[PDB]
């Protein structure tokens, strides 16, 4: 995702902002899958250890 | 007094040219000529100045 963003392009309706907000929503959609896989995989670990 | 490059509020932090003055133990920068200046450091004597070898 973008690293440390500020307001000018954002308010001037820049295409750079617009592709940058597109690309972070997809990183967060990836992130959530990786979380629910880690949740179910660590649940099976805890069950396997118990 | 003189021109320096500084980082702006563009998202990448885009670098940009402004006219700066050191006066009365203070660093200001000019917004447009004759309109009032903006402060950069309140007092330079509580400042450090880093040559910054990792940028």
């Amino acid at each position: 995702m973008t690293v440390k963003l500020d307001f000018e392009e954002c308010l001037k309706d820049s295409p750079r902002f617009r592709a940058s907000i597109e690309l972070v929503e997809a990183e967060v959609s990836e992130l959530e899958t990786r979380l629910e896989k880690l949740l179910k995989l660590g649940t099976g670990l805890l069950e396997s250890g118990r | 007094e003189g021109h320096l490059f500084k980082r702006a509020s563009n998202a990448f932090k885009t670098w940009s040219r402004r006219w700066f003055t050191i006066q009365s133990n203070q660093l200001v920068y000019q917004k447009k000529y004759k309109d009032p200046v903006t402060v950069v450091v309140d007092d330079l004597r509580l400042c450090t100045v880093k040559l910054c070898p990792d940028s």
